[PDB]
């Protein structure tokens, strides 16, 4: 649902 | 200062993530027109969201929180955190913020006078508080870790209250003559909430006049 925010959090 | 070490790495975090000079130079360097002003503001915002995420990550025990509530907090504080950081630029006249030219661009980017007026009235009021970088940093941290955002509220309070206490102390430790100063700050936060509705209307106006944003902004603002 909120893929880009997840990606930034996990990076 | 029982354990003011948390303030150490908060200011470390607050100074860690930064907007590249090459990107902020555009505020000064580029043409001044409605379209270019909008594009520069969009680029600043989408870059700042990334700075925001890296700041939030570094916050005490943010990564231990529930994953989908982490999103809920990022989405809930985005506009407010950008207003606060932009306030800081105007208030402290941060050189790389190019505040007079940043203001020119905000005042000619398709925003209604209805929103421009309280925006700059807010900036002036917060400036008159004469806040330190540690105050800006802690307010930003407090705003991000708000338990009252849409979509458990309890574990957010466990992370926030420690920060509220540190801010409470620094007021009594760096403004002994005004014991309404901590209350003053918290009052401006309520004024900060007012811009959530304004911003939703700004986005609507921009969208019906064929402005698009970035994927990242589109996600964090639900566009
Ligand atoms: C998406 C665009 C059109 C937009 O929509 N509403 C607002 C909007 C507006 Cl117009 C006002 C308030 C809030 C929002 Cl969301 C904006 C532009 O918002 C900004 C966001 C961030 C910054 C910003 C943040 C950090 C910076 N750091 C430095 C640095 O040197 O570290 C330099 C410049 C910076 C600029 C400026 C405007």
């Amino acid at each position: 649902d909120h893929q880009l925010l997840r990606y930034l959090l996990d990076k | 200062p029982d354990q003011q070490t948390l303030l150490h790495f908060i200011m470390d975090s607050y100074n860690k993530q930064r907007m590249p000079q090459e990107i902020t130079n555009k505020i000064l360097k580029e043409e001044f027109s409605a379209e270019e002003n909008f594009l520069i503001l969009t680029e600043m915002a989408t870059n700042h969201v990334q700075v925001l995420v890296e700041f939030t990550k570094k916050l005490p025990g943010f990564q231990t929180l529930d994953h989908e509530d982490q999103i809920a907090l990022l989405k809930g504080s985005a506009v407010e955190a950008m207003f606060l950081r932009s306030a800081e630029i105007f208030n402290k006249k941060l050189p790389s913020g190019h505040s007079d030219l940043l203001e020119e661009r905000i005042r000619n980017s398709g925003i209604s006078d209805e929103y421009i007026t309280p925006m700059f009235s807010f900036y002036k009021s917060i400036g008159e508080l004469k806040m330190t970088q540690e105050e800006y940093a802690l307010l930003t941290a407090i705003v991000i870790l708000s338990p009252d955002r849409q979509y458990d509220r309890e574990a957010v309070e466990k992370l926030q209250e420690p920060l509220l206490d540190v801010l409470q102390k620094l007021c009594k430790i760096h403004q002994p003559e005004n014991p309404q100063h901590f209350a003053e700050l918290l009052g401006r936060l309520t004024e900060l909430r007012t811009f959530n509705h304004h911003h939703a209307e700004m986005l609507m106006s921009w969208r019906v006049n064929d402005h698009k944003f970035t994927p990242l902004l589109e996600e964090i603002w639900d566009v």
